[PDB]
């Protein structure tokens, strides 16, 4: 029951959770580009010149 | 060597809702260059009253 002291220890292995692998795809995930507007179909000149 | 793959590992649960992780966590990881930059650090706050806004993270695809 005397608990002697012992020598300097060598090395501290640290024992942790590993990398959240396979999360992120290898392409990446954009919002698609919002369209251009479109000329819509079915125009035409609705206005005659009177008389 | 660690700091880096700690900080994904907090947005990756952040934008995952995983771990108790809340949605309004900034993981803020100012990094050490060896220059007067700003106070090296990995500052994480969960206080209400701040401002927050959404993007898309493009790695995982969710907001």
């Amino acid at each position: 029951g005397g608990l002697t002291c012992a020598s300097a220890p060598q090395g501290t292995l640290r024992i942790l959770e590993g990398p959240q692998q396979s999360l992120s795809g290898s392409p990446l995930q954009p919002i698609p580009a919002s369209p251009p507007p479109q000329i819509p179909p079915g125009l035409r000149p609705r206005f005659c010149a009177f008389g | 060597d660690l700091a880096p793959g700690i900080a994904d590992s907090l947005r990756h649960f952040k934008v995952l809702r995983e771990k108790r992780i809340p949605p309004w966590m900034e993981v803020v990881l100012i990094p050490m260059t060896g220059k007067p930059s700003l106070y090296p650090g990995l500052f994480l706050f969960t206080t209400p009253c701040r401002l927050v806004r959404p993007v898309q993270n493009l790695a995982l695809g969710k907001e």
